RNA sequence: UUUAAAAAUUUUAAAAUAAUU
């Protein structure tokens, strides 16, 4: 647990960008689906690869 | 057949190979006792009946 | 979902062994894996597979799904028997957290 | 080859091994029915004489 | 239906069912060459996409 | 083609089978996963196999 | 051509992979629908033909 | 690799050229499906690699369809590879890839 | 004049290199330790190599 | 206020260390190598070499 | 040559002490199995000294 | 002995592949399942 | 079919193979 | 992990490699002492923990 | 009295493929 993410948050700016171009539903869907991964696993890295392809 | 069914012994002819592979012998030489006995003996669990 | 899918794949790779039981061996009920080329009864998947492989005239071997499975079981036995791999975990228990 | 290569299972206990490998051939009762055949053979030879 | 009727042997060859060979390869290549874009979009029309 | 070989034994693993090293190479991707986990990634320098002159 | 063969069998995992066929591929659907709605009554179906010049 | 293989008096590549460039086989010579990985190198080393793993079945298939001769080759035994590989267009792709 | 020329000649006659796909793996230790020129059951009188080759 | 150790401790006296051989963990390696040399020495144990 | 003579010595000395269980089996367990199997045989043993 | 196989059989029927011989087919399916009266005759019978 | 193990040549009977 | 982070000690098998590489071994042999320990001195699952 | 270590150099100049600044 001590190695959890501690860099500053990326929430307000991301939602601002998503709202300025109408892509708010997509941003909210990604921001929601990402918060369900809490284990460094093959499945989470596959999630990142798929989201970035 | 029933001796095979009952007996606990098991013949695995890799003991011979693993013991003959540790022999120290040169290479500039036209004879090799290890290879010679491995050829003469041919350890194979095909017919140990 | 992908979680169940990767989990099933990991199980299909890692669960190539029946179990680890402490009991004296036995021909009938000693987990003796019987071959068919000859009536012998071996006490391990890798042992039975080395049996069947030494059956087959080593000079005339070619690639086969059987050989692939043989090498995979031989490979995963070592990773299963490594001690750090035996005793290790990622998630904390109540007692260790306490 | 069989006399040079030979090994037991990992940790065999011979009493248990034979206790559960010798059971079926003694549960199969067929040697008792051969003594009657021997009786009949001797009876037949004596009757012939 | 269309692509199957064209090159079923090639489907079998590259899908790990039938042994590969040069004849199926070159026949399939013929099928690729002698083939039109209207044929492409008709083949796309044949696909019964789900919801 | 005058030389023959012999496939004897599976070498011991060179990396843990639970450690993601490249996203997409997981147990779902069987052959790359087995090659990566039984050979191990690159961390060395072994250039120039007979580039002598 | 490639997808006509269907699913595949894994010599390592000993099972057919679960990858959805073309009937779950929304990029192909959007491609076909855009080409349709652009072509309309015209017999020619390609919205432009790429050529050397 | 088929759709980009023919074009105009035609000139076609046999699949053996593509196997020479690096692309790994699937089901050649009556073997099991999906035996070869792509990590097989490209060229003579890769060719030797994928051949030596199948050579016994590779020659028994040849002998099982006609191709037979009275010449004990050290590699392929009695089957006449020199005629069949010419027939199966193996030499052709193997030497066209090098051009 | 140093470095006798039995190595440059072979290096110039044969073209055997590490393919592209092996760059991510650890082929060096595979060359060093896990391709053994002494066969499994000992010498053979065929696999013997002369001292000056 | 005490900590036990399975090996001997001896504080250094320079904060810029350089190599030396005088310690029990090197003497142990020396002893082991000496006895390995011994059991390799005679032809009583390794005759084919 | 001396190398070949020494290699033959090594092979013989390594073959005389080969960790095989077959002689111990023939001494300790084989007669017990023969005696356990004999009374159930259809054709009883027929020996001479 | 060192037998081989030749020609006839091809039905994998677990993964729809075609093999080189029925013996190879049998070995293949086995791998699947594994991973994943004269008087002398009268006297003998007697 | 009976196959050699030195050159992979295939024969059709054990005496021929020997 | 705390000891590893606080210690000024490093580990590298190149020391063993360079030490072994200085002994002269015959090219025409069947046993390589320097090349055997280098093989069996690489930990499994590459963990030096 | 017989065997053997053999050189691990560069930065390799140009032409094609791919990755990047
Ligand atoms: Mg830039
Ligand atoms: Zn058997
Ligand atoms: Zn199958
Ligand atoms: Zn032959």
């Amino acid at each position: 647990t001590k190695y959890a993410r501690s860099a500053p948050s990326n929430d307000k700016k991301a939602r601002e960008l998503g709202e300025k171009y109408g892509l708010s539903s997509v941003v909210s869907e990604l921001r929601r689906r990402t918060k369900t991964y809490s284990k460094h696993d093959f499945t989470s890295v596959r999630y990142i690869r798929d989201a970035m392809a | 057949v029933l001796l095979q069914r009952i007996s606990p012994l098991q013949i695995d002819p890799t003991i011979i190979s693993n013991t003959m592979s540790t022999v120290s012998e040169s290479t500039t030489q036209t004879l090799s006792p290890a290879s010679s006995i491995l050829g003469k003996l041919r350890p194979s669990n095909s017919d140990f009946s | 979902p992908m979680s169940t899918r990767i989990a099933e794949a990991t199980s299909a790779i890692v669960s190539k062994h029946p179990a680890r039981v402490g009991l004296p061996p036995t021909a009938s009920s000693g987990h003796g894996y019987q071959c068919h080329v000859c009536s012998a009864v071996l006490f391990s998947p890798l042992d039975l597979d080395a049996h069947v492989a030494s059956h087959g005239l080593h000079g005339n071997m070619t690639l086969t799904s059987s050989e692939i499975q043989r090498h995979i079981t031989e490979f995963i036995s070592s990773w299963q028997n490594h001690p750090i791999v035996q005793v290790s975990a990622d998630v904390e228990n109540r007692k260790t957290a306490q | 080859v069989a006399l040079l290569s030979g090994k037991y299972p990992p940790d065999l206990v011979t009493n248990v091994w034979y206790a559960d490998a010798i059971y079926p051939m003694y549960a199969d009762t067929e040697v008792f029915s051969n003594l009657q055949r021997d009786v009949i053979t001797c009876e037949a030879v004596q009757t012939l004489v | 239906s269309m692509i199957l009727t064209q090159f079923g042997p090639f489907i079998e060859s590259i899908s790990g069912i039938t042994d590969q060979s040069n004849d199926v390869f070159e026949n399939a290549a013929k099928a690729f060459s002698m083939f039109t874009r209207s044929d492409v979009y008709k083949a796309l029309d044949e696909i019964p996409f789900s919801e | 083609l005058l030389v023959k070989w012999r496939m004897c034994e599976a070498r011991e693993p060179s990396v843990d089978l639970r450690l993601p090293l490249c996203a997409g190479i997981d147990p779902l991707n069987s052959d790359p996963f087995l090659k990566m986990v039984s050979v191990g990634p690159m961390l060395q320098s072994t250039r120039k196999y007979f580039a002598q002159t | 051509v490639a997808e006509a063969g269907g699913s595949l069998y894994d010599p390592v995992l000993q099972k057919y992979d679960e990858i959805p066929g073309l009937s779950h591929n929304c990029p192909l659907w959007c491609f076909r629908e855009i080409c349709r709605h652009i072509s309309g009554p015209l017999p020619d179906r390609a919205p432009y033909l790429y050529l050397s010049a | 690799c088929c759709a980009f293989s023919r074009q105009r008096g035609y000139l076609q590549y046999p699949m053996w050229s593509f196997v020479y460039w690096g692309l790994p086989l699937v089901k050649v010579f009556g073997s099991d499906p999906w035996i070869f990985s792509w990590y097989m190198p490209t060229g003579d080393l890769g060719m030797y690699s994928w051949i030596s793993l199948i050579r016994p079945l590779m020659t028994r298939w040849m002998v099982a369809n006609g191709y037979v001769t009275d010449k004990c080759s050290p590699v392929f035994g009695n089957a006449d590879y020199r005629k069949c590989f010419n027939e199966l267009k193996l030499y052709q792709g193997y030497y066209m890839a090098q051009l | 004049m140093l470095q006798d020329v039995n190595t440059v000649q072979l290096a110039r006659v044969v073209n055997l290199a590490v393919p592209d796909t092996w760059m991510s793996l650890d082929f060096d230790t595979m060359f060093k330790h896990h391709v053994k020129l002494l066969p499994k059951d000992g010498r053979h009188l065929n696999t013997d190599i002369p001292p000056r080759m | 206020e005490v900590l036990l150790l399975p090996i001997d401790h001896q504080p250094a006296n320079v904060t810029t260390p350089t190599l030396d051989f005088t310690n029990e963990l090197t003497n142990w390696r020396a002893r082991v190598c000496e006895l390995m040399k011994n059991l390799v020495d005679n032809q009583r144990y390794q005759p084919g070499w | 040559t001396q190398s070949l003579v020494s290699s033959m010595r090594g092979t013989l000395g390594k073959l005389k002490l080969i960790k095989s269980m077959t002689p111990m089996y023939l001494q300790q367990l084989a007669p017990v199995e023969l005696a356990v199997i004999a009374p159930m045989l259809p054709f009883p043993p027929f020996q001479v000294p």
